[PDB]
């Protein structure tokens, strides 16, 4: 709601799913690596959701 | 001015620290040579002062980084100026092919007497109006002067040209009923001229009427011309033939070298002066600029390429049956957006006018392509799939419009390969520019007369059409600046004496009497027990005149071949399937 | 800079191995690798950056999302694909048009296929189609507006620019941009964002408070003008009040270069195209002293040197305020321990640490011996190395650091103790300064008239800087062109209610119809506002004064020239430009060389700014010099300006004394190469025509 | 004339133009060796390159001495093979291949003789090209008796 | 009052070159500059600058002056 | 052939913007009148600002005054737009004072008997329960733009600081031309010229000085001749 | 507050009719205020008097021919507007031209009236072959500035009568420069360097005095505003 500024929109095509977190790319590898209570988290998540994800650490 | 250079306070006084120290202890400003370091440290007013009086008369060259040619090293007169950046002349500024985008360039100084002796009378700014590499201007660029001018020396139709078929008394009432609003730049008017204004030189034979001889070539004559050629001329020096034809580019090359060759260099770079400063004015006054309605897409488009996209889809109709091969539809689709793409580039030609910013800063030569217009308001048409291939759909919409993801993506396709390209060619540039003057040393003018007779049969005048003479199209780059062996005789009378370099007059001469090959004296004949002639290489081309003994003829010719190698960037557009043909 | 995808590393295709199918694009690189924005150097396309939805399949490949068709109906179904699974099936493209149910709204449709193909399929065949138009572009090329009208190459130049725009003393969100810089500052961690939803309690500079509903207090400490990794400031600014609620991710503190959680990189000028006078020719700048006057553009830059108090074997290093042989105002702003005061301005050549060295063999030489004699002062083995500010600079000090080694603080081994100071100067836009727009168009400033000399518009407004026309037609982005008239229609409000016009109707359906003056406005990068759009909203801009429109319906406008006087004689197309004040500063590329350190192995001047670096004279200057058939200047320039360690005391004595410059002698790089020729086992003699020679 | 209309007619498709002495001085470098063929009273090798200077004049040596003349034949090769065969083993080595040059330098004994350019920029003496030349720098100055009368 | 003051074309009209001009311009300054240092000595054989000279000058501008003027004349040996 | 000399005449638009008419000029006139008039009254008109501060326990403008959210570099360019009228040639100082939660202003700052601050509704700065501002100031007059680097002539005052100021009170001149109704071919022209500036003076006497100095400068012309 | 240095205008002069004139060093940016106000009003304020019409004997307006003289009537209009006087009256006045034989009928045989004066006697207005025949008849009448040639009816009420473009100023074109000049260690001083060129009747610089003049009154009817003080001086 609040979240940002007013700012006046010219697009005229609506889109479905929204930009993901921009810096997902340094800090899901490192979650990953590091083996720790988020990286786990995502991979438990994935599973119950069905989604494929390696559920050893690095 | 076209010899003077600014250097930031900070840069000069560390440059020039030795001999501001010795200016400063010689006018008692600083009590010794120690204090005087102090005092110049410090920085005070004092020290400013003497700095002033101590660069002026004194050369330092500024030099880019590139130096293709030898033109990249210039001497120049120093000039404090505030600010923190090197204030440079706009018009050797394409000598440098240095532009104010983002540009460092060094300034180095000449120390002893002959050093600085040399950046006076060899190095200096104003002495090196031609460029080495063909004989030509190098020193008027053309991004916003010649605009200017071109906007100045117009011919009608550039406005409503209002106080239009009428007579002053001469140019300076002229310019009164301009500022008055009545009468405009554009608009042709019959004009009057004080003595000694030479007239056009197709003006000559024509004259005023009267039973007693009369002398048009120095006296008044009216003229219907317009107020902005008027201006244009009296730019120049006075003992200059009039000008009544649009500059544009071209011509105002023509004019320069005309100067450059027939009045001394001081005057050259006055006129150059004078030209540039009006230019800048005239170009502000121009009032070019650049809108969303400024660019205007031709109506035509859409339908023509309705109609190209209906046949094209009959053609995909006719493929899905399996009657035409894929090679075969790829071709004759190529075929089709070919023929397309030139059908809008002419009528797009056709439907913008003359009046426009664009074409007045295309035409005139100023800057840009008739190309980059057609890609600005035509569709882009062909481009180049990844590893020389050309895609079956061209890009059917204009940079105005905007054109589609699918459409910048393929774009961007040729575009990253261009960048790609040209860094290539730049590096392999300067490799053969390294090699050509490294094999190309040694060669040194050591004789000022060759021994020998012998020559070089050259082709003065081909494609002569039946019944005429026509000159060669490119006789400049072949038989110009060079000396013939021996005389001429056609009609058993010398035409083109031995031993002369080669102009337009004695050319016009020689194709008009007839002759078709011509013996001009060059250094592959050359026999010199030392090194090579001077008349053998004939007349040098940045200094119009005969090859002083000495010249380094080795490393101008290696550098003239090598600085068009990053201007090259020529590459078969498509392989077209087959290797090695 | 943690999104690219360094291509050049261990184990893999470095610099050397490039060739050109590496650098070229693909079609596989839609929504995996932004084909605009690169590197322009060498390693040009090498270095790419991630696309905006890119991630990362587990085993390292890329993935992108896809929406879901079926029967002809785009489903809201997503889902992942890679650069192989991509290829099997055929796949739409976002731009499509769709009808007001969910079907197609033509038959006839674009897509692409396998091997990068762009054929057309009509009716229902397709079964996955781009979920947003900004799928193959990055962050930084996604921050254009207007990209689409761009060439690919002025696209590039202006993503590798846009990241180098400094931050500013106050910075402003863009009058026009594109919709996605919120997201773009948000995500970035400079901006700091609060963790519970609750209410402010403390607001201040320094820091503010925050107590969740729960019970947990916790504050957040604001950095001040700390120095980032470029020498600029990080000053963050704080925009809640009081009791204001807060929501969990919601913004608190703006970063560098930053505005209410937008992002900043600059501000916006009014701009209006015309040559003048030559000051703007080949693509240099005109601004007002606006700027100047109303520090429009200006930026904080902090510099840190460190010196360090280490032990050599004569004894250790004493960081005193008692320095030898030295005046006593020098040492006039220093600390009782011989440390720069904070706040106090410093120059080139102040005293900012004063340090002295434990001791040396000192041989006083004769002239020494009867100076000191006849004034009677004792020079003392104890000899001057403070730190001094290298020349050329300026700036308030602002913190110092100490850590000393007998201190529980520790430091490596020798260093008995360790100094910081940060000197901070606010540089102004002046001359020479590069300067830039977002569309790759960038120029060093040429001159900064006064207020007056600007060509004002009708109600008095001067332009706020000028740039050459010449520019954009071979440029070939008249994007900054739209941008301009959009720039000017953001500024001046428009209300557009019942037209019945075609664009009435999409603004009014959009939601965008009734705007107030000033408030920004958002373009998509490929779903921008199209051309009839601005026409139309130029018809119907608000009436800023008296009741009349200062540009006509072409975007143009009267331009009075402000020295003259008089009215220029077309009208002039003038807007609201997006600028950015690049790192490319000129007070950082400035330097200059009398004389200064050598180097050692070959006795050539040292480069570099740093060390005082006298310019190379490369093989392409002594070639040109050659040329020209200068001789002696080439002598001067190898021997006497560098290479002869004899010849440089004897031309500066003769340049000071006055005497004329003396004849040079044989460089020492030559002997340097004689001497390793030698130890090479062959015997490079040099010899005369008449037995040995002289040398 | 075929090297030189081919690398016109290549740099005239862009559109630049040079001078075609430019061209002419680097060809006349190119050709200016030729390959010795049946070096019988010559005593020399046959089949190597030689500078015609030089084969002119063992040519005029040679017939003098009574002996025919060995025959050659003009051989043209690349600027770099052209570079590298030359006299003066300094600029050779200054140039792109450095270790064989001065290996076959060193094992001939050849004294490097400062006449042309590039080593006389090595050395740091005046180049010989311009205000470097003999007949220039050896001039004297002196006014004349009356401007020494007036003052 | 400037670089191209003296213009050069009467210059290379009277020394018949460019480099001969350069070099022999650049003995008489020289020859001008060690006059101007000599500080007492007073040697017979140096000449002072024959043309008038301002109160601060740079010598190689008096020695091109000279030229101009052609008072002052060369010989080869 | 017809004389007729000029004649102005002045109409009020707001409290502070005013238009001036001068109907009989030369046609091809108006236009470099109203340019060289616009020139003069944006250049050179006499005003005051502030040109140095001082703050306790701030030795420089780069830290952070305790207690307002604004950093001390906001308080300069906040200060900086300050727009005051100084009658003493000399500099003045004004001292600024705020304890405990609210709004520090343009309307709470002390004024000195005959310097007074014109543009009281303007906001400074916001101070919380425990912050507290001291903050003393320095007025003084001229014209155009000075930056702080000329301003700054105290050294070994660590705490003052130095401001770059503006002195000109004039915003924007905006002027126009028309055609008279007196019936001839010349067609003289009514230059109408708007001036809007700040609160610090009436536009009257800011283009009386600009008349003025133009005046002034013409008859330096006009005298040295003849 | 006062300036720096004061200006102080001086004069060059290379020919009796041309001049230039420079102010020194000057406040910054002041150049182009009072160089071009200098220029229009030097250009237009400035009254004189110059030609108004013209009447041959025995034409029409169309019938551009003039019999008797060898020259054409385009070439006379030129050559009459060239031509330089001074009146006085306020009023139309007219001036006589009969002349007949061959010969060169000039400025010099012009018989001014009462109260006109001619300046230049030296201009040669025309050629005759055979008989002149020439009779002519000019109006002359003062005037301000500069104003192009408008129909009267005068050729209706005389068809030989025909307009004619006008020069009232008395000076032929004023082209100013302004570059940059260093005192007292800046740079901020701006030089204006004025080239006035005026016919042989007025001298420049009273011509610049004049306007000068006219300048301080039409800029000090500003004073009526208020009374107030700058810095001069
Ligand atoms: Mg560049
Ligand atoms: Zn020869």
């Amino acid at each position: 709601a609040s979240t940002a500024p007013l700012r006046i929109s010219f697009a005229k095509i609506k889109e479905p799913l929204e930009v993901p977190n921009l810096l997902a790319l340094q800090t899901e590898s490192f979650d990953w690596l590091l083996g720790n209570d988020a990286w786990k988290a995502r991979v438990e998540s994935a599973l119950e959701s069905g989604q494929d994800v390696p559920t050893k650490s690095g | 001015k076209l010899h003077q250079c600014g250097l930031p306070k900070a840069m000069a006084l560390e440059l020039f620290k030795p001999f501001v120290m010795k200016r400063l202890v010689d006018l008692n400003h600083a009590q010794n040579i120690k204090s005087a370091k102090r005092m110049v440290e410090r920085g005070r007013t004092v020290v400013y002062d003497v700095l002033e009086e101590v660069i002026a008369e004194h050369p330092v060259l500024l030099n880019r980084a590139p130096t293709l040619h030898r033109l990249g090293i210039q001497a120049f007169e120093p000039q404090l100026v505030e600010g923190k950046a090197i204030q440079i002349h706009p018009l050797v500024c394409t000598a440098f092919n240095a532009d104010f985008d983002g540009d460092q360039m060094a300034v180095h100084l000449p120390l002893s007497a002959e050093a600085q002796a040399e950046a006076r009378i060899l190095m200096l700014s104003s002495n090196n109006i031609l460029k080495p590499a063909d004989g030509r201007p190098v020193t008027m660029p053309t991004q916003d002067m010649v605009l200017g001018l071109f906007f100045l020396t117009t011919d009608s139709e550039g406005r409503s040209p209002k106080g239009e078929g009428r007579a002053f008394g001469s140019s300076a009432e002229a310019i009164m009923a301009f500022d008055a609003g009545d009468l405009t730049l554009q608009a042709k008017i019959d004009i009057r001229f004080p003595v000694g204004t030479i007239p056009p030189r197709g003006f000559e034979p024509p004259a005023r009427e009267e039973g007693e001889p009369e002398w048009q070539q120095g006296d008044t004559f009216t003229l219907k011309t317009t107020l902005g050629r008027a201006l244009f001329n009296e730019l120049l020096p006075e003992d200059y033939p009039f000008v009544d034809y649009e500059v544009g580019k071209k011509q105002l090359s023509e004019i320069v070298n005309d100067l450059a060759e027939r009045y001394p260099k001081v005057i050259v770079a006055a006129t150059l002066d004078n030209l540039k400063a009006a230019g800048f004015f005239w170009a502000t006054r121009s009032g070019v600029t650049v809108a969303i309605s400024d660019i205007v897409v031709p109506d035509a488009k859409k339908e023509i390429v309705k109609g190209y996209e209906g046949q094209d889809e009959k053609v995909q109709k006719q493929y899905e049956r399996g009657l035409i091969t894929k090679e075969e539809r790829t071709q004759e689709l190529i075929a089709i957006w070919t023929k397309a793409t030139n059908e809008v580039a002419e009528a797009m030609n056709d439907n913008f006018p003359k009046t426009n910013p664009v074409s007045m800063m295309v035409n005139s030569g100023a800057r840009g392509n008739m190309m980059q217009m057609r890609q600005i308001a035509g569709m882009r048409g062909l481009v180049s799939n990844a590893k020389n291939e050309t895609i079956p759909r061209p890009i059917k919409a204009s940079f105005r419009e905007g054109l589609s993801v699918l459409e910048y993506f393929i774009s961007t396709h040729g575009a990253r390969k261009g960048l790609a390209d040209t860094a290539l060619r730049t590096a392999d540039s300067g490799y053969l520019t390294r090699r050509l003057v490294d094999v190309s040393q040694d060669v040194i003018i050591r004789e000022e007369d060759c021994g020998t007779e012998r020559g070089l049969k050259l082709p003065i005048a081909t494609r002569d059409a039946d019944g005429t003479l026509r000159k060669a199209e490119d006789v400049e780059t072949s038989v110009y600046a060079r000396m013939l062996a021996e005389d001429v005789v056609i009609d058993g009378k010398v035409i083109a004496p031995a031993n002369v370099d080669l102009g337009d007059v004695l050319i016009d001469a020689l194709v008009a009497h007839g002759v078709e090959e011509v013996k001009t004296r060059s250094i592959l004949t050359c026999e010199s027990q030392v090194g090579t002639c001077a008349m053998c290489y004939g007349r040098s081309l940045a200094t119009g005149k005969l090859v002083d003994i000495g010249e380094a003829v080795g490393i101008i010719a290696a550098q003239s071949i090598g600085e068009p190698g990053t201007q090259l960037t020529m590459r078969t557009f498509h392989t077209g399937g087959v290797a090695g043909d | 800079h943690k999104r690219r995808l360094n291509a050049l590393g261990p184990g893999g295709l470095s610099r050397e191995r490039a060739g050109f199918e590496v650098r070229d694009v693909h079609p596989s690189h839609y929504g995996r690798m932004c084909p605009i924005e690169t590197p322009e150097g060498p390693n040009i396309g090498l270095i790419g950056s991630l696309a905006s939805y890119g991630r990362i399949n587990p085993f390292g490949f890329i993935e992108t999302p896809y929406r879901k068709v079926v029967e002809g109906q785009v489903t809201d179904d997503v889902d992942y694909l890679t650069a192989d699974e991509e290829d099997r099936f055929v796949i739409a493209q976002a731009n499509a048009a769709l009808g007001d149910d969910m079907r197609f709204a033509e038959a006839r449709v674009l897509v692409r296929r396998r091997g990068g193909e762009v054929d057309y399929v009509p009716g229902d065949d397709v079964d996955y189609m781009d979920v947003s138009p900004r799928q193959m572009v990055s962050v930084a090329t996604a921050m254009i507006p207007f990209l689409e009208h761009d060439d690919a190459n002025r696209a590039l130049m202006g993503a590798n620019m846009m990241r180098q725009a400094v931050p500013l003393i106050k910075s402003e969100s863009p009058l026009v941009g594109t919709g996605m810089e919120y997201r773009s500052a948000a995500d970035a961690g400079d901006v700091v964002k609060a963790e519970k939803a609750g209410v402010v309690q403390e607001v201040s500079a320094d820091y503010i408070t925050t107590t969740n509903d729960d019970g947990t207090y916790i504050t957040y400490r604001l950095a001040k003008f700390s120095r980032s990794n470029q020498g600029t400031s990080v000053n963050q600014k704080v925009i809640v009040a009081e009791g204001d609620r807060i929501i969990e991710g919601q913004v608190l503190a703006d970063g560098p270069a930053t505005e209410n959680g937008e992002m900043a990189l600059g501000k916006n000028l009014l701009v209006a195209f015309m040559p003048w006078e030559g000051h703007n020719y080949e693509d240099a700048i005109i601004l007002s002293q606006r700027l100047v006057q109303d520090d429009v553009l200006s930026s904080i830059h902090i510099e840190e040197h460190e010196v360090d108090a280490r032990d050599t074997k004569l004894g250790p290093e004493e960081i005193t305020r008692d320095i030898p042989n030295v005046s006593e105002e020098v040492l006039a702003d220093l600390d009782e321990r011989g440390i720069i005061r904070i706040g106090a301005e410093v120059v080139a050549g102040d005293i900012l640490v004063g340090k002295v060295t434990p001791k040396g063999e000192t041989e006083l030489t004769p002239e020494e011996r009867l100076l000191r004699a006849i004034f009677g002062e004792k020079a003392r083995e104890v000899r001057d190395t403070s730190l001094k500010v290298p020349h050329g600079e300026i700036g308030k000090v602002i913190g110092v650091r100490v850590f000393d080694r007998e201190e529980g603080d520790e430091l490596p081994p020798g260093v008995n103790q360790l100094v910081r100071v940060y000197v901070a100067q606010k540089r102004k836009i002046t001359d020479g300064d590069k300067l830039a727009g977002r569309h790759g168009n960038k120029g060093v400033i040429s001159k900064i008239n006064p207020i007056e000399d600007m060509p004002f518009l009708e109600d008095g407004t001067p332009v706020d800087i000028i740039l050459n026309p010449l520019a954009v037609p071979s440029r070939m982005n008249p994007g900054q062109v739209l941008e301009i008239h959009l720039g000017w229609l953001a500024s001046r409000g428009w209300d557009v209610s019942g037209l019945a016009e075609e664009w009435a109707q999409r603004l009014q359906v959009i939601g965008a119809d009734k705007v107030e003056p000033g408030t920004n406005v958002a373009t998509p990068v490929f779903d921008g506002a199209r051309e009839d759009e601005l026409a139309g909203l130029l018809q119907h801009t608000i009436p800023n004064r008296d009741g009349e429109r200062m540009v006509l319906p072409s975007g143009k406008a009267r331009l009075f020239d402000g020295r003259s006087g008089e009215p220029f004689p077309e009208p002039i197309s003038v807007g609201y430009m997006y600028i950015l004040k690049l790192h490319h500063l000129v007070d950082d590329k400035l330097h200059a060389r009398s004389t200064g350190p050598y180097s050692m192995i070959t006795q050539q001047p040292l480069g570099g700014k740093a060390q005082f670096g006298g310019q190379r004279f490369g093989e392409m200057e002594v070639w040109a010099l050659e040329a020209y058939g200068a001789a002696y200047a080439l002598q001067e320039l190898l021997t006497i300006k560098s290479d002869d360690v004899t010849g440089r005391v004897k031309v500066y004595e003769a340049i000071v004394k006055g005497e004329n410059i003396p004849e040079p002698g044989i460089p020492e790089s030559f002997k340097v190469l004689i001497k390793e020729m030698q130890s090479l086992c062959l015997n490079v003699e040099v010899l005369s025509s008449d037995g040995m020679s002289i040398e | 004339v075929h090297l030189v209309g081919e690398v016109q007619k290549v740099y005239n498709s862009q559109g630049v133009s040079i001078h075609d002495k430019h061209i002419e001085i680097i060809i006349r470098q190119m050709l200016r060796r030729v390959t010795i063929i049946e070096s019988g009273d010559a005593e020399l090798l046959p089949g190597e390159l030689v500078e015609r200077t030089k084969f002119e004049t063992e040519n005029r040596r040679v017939v003098q001495e009574g002996g025919h003349p060995a025959s050659g034949r003009p051989q043209l090769m690349g600027i770099t093979k052209a570079s590298l065969a030359t006299e003066s083993w300094l600029s050779a080595a200054s140039f792109q291949e450095t270790t064989r040059v001065l290996t076959d330098a060193a094992i001939n004994a050849k004294s490097d003789s400062l006449i042309g350019l590039k080593e006389n920029v090595i050395i740091g003496k005046l180049i010989p090209a311009g205000t470097g030349l003999s007949r220039y720098r050896n001039i004297r100055v002196e006014p004349t008796e009356e401007a020494k009368a007036a003052m | 009052e400037g670089i191209i003051n003296p213009p050069i074309d009467e210059l290379l009209e009277a020394t018949d070159s460019k480099y001969s001009l350069v070099i022999y311009a650049a003995k008489r300054a020289r020859q001008i500059n060690a006059y101007y240092s000599q500080l007492g000595e007073g040697l017979l054989e140096y000449v002072g600058p024959l043309v008038d000279t301002h109160v601060h000058e740079k010598p190689l501008s008096i020695a091109l002056r000279e030229i101009n003027a052609g008072l002052l004349t060369s010989e080869a040996i | 052939l017809i004389a007729q000399r000029p004649s102005l005449t002045e109409e009020v638009v707001d409290e502070f913007r005013s238009r001036f008419v001068i109907e009989p000029l030369e046609p091809g006139f108006g236009y470099t009148l109203g340019n060289s008039l616009r020139r003069t009254l944006l250049s050179s008109i006499p005003g005051a600002a502030v040109t140095s501060i001082r703050i306790d326990g701030v030795l420089h403008e780069f830290t952070t005054v305790p207690g307002v959210k604004e950093d001390v570099t906001d308080l300069i360019l906040n200060i900086k737009q300050l727009v005051v009228s100084s009658e003493h040639d000399e500099p003045v100082v004004m001292y600024l004072r705020k304890q405990g939660p609210g709004l520090v202003t343009a309307a709470d700052i002390a004024p000195p008997a005959g310097v007074e601050v014109h543009n009281p509704d303007l906001v400074l700065a916001t101070l919380n329960g425990k912050g507290k501002l001291e903050m003393e100031l320095t007025v003084e007059r001229g014209r155009g733009y000075v930056s702080a680097v000329q301003n700054k002539q105290v050294g070994q005052e660590i705490g003052r600081i130095p401001v770059d100021s503006i002195y000109s009170p004039v915003l924007k001149v905006t002027y126009k031309v028309e055609a008279t109704r007196v019936e001839q071919r010349t067609d003289f022209d009514k230059l109408i010229v708007d001036v809007e500036t700040k609160q610090a003076m009436r536009p009257r006497d800011a283009m009386a000085s600009a008349g003025k100095t133009l005046v002034e400068l013409f008859g330096l012309a006009r005298e040295l001749n003849i």
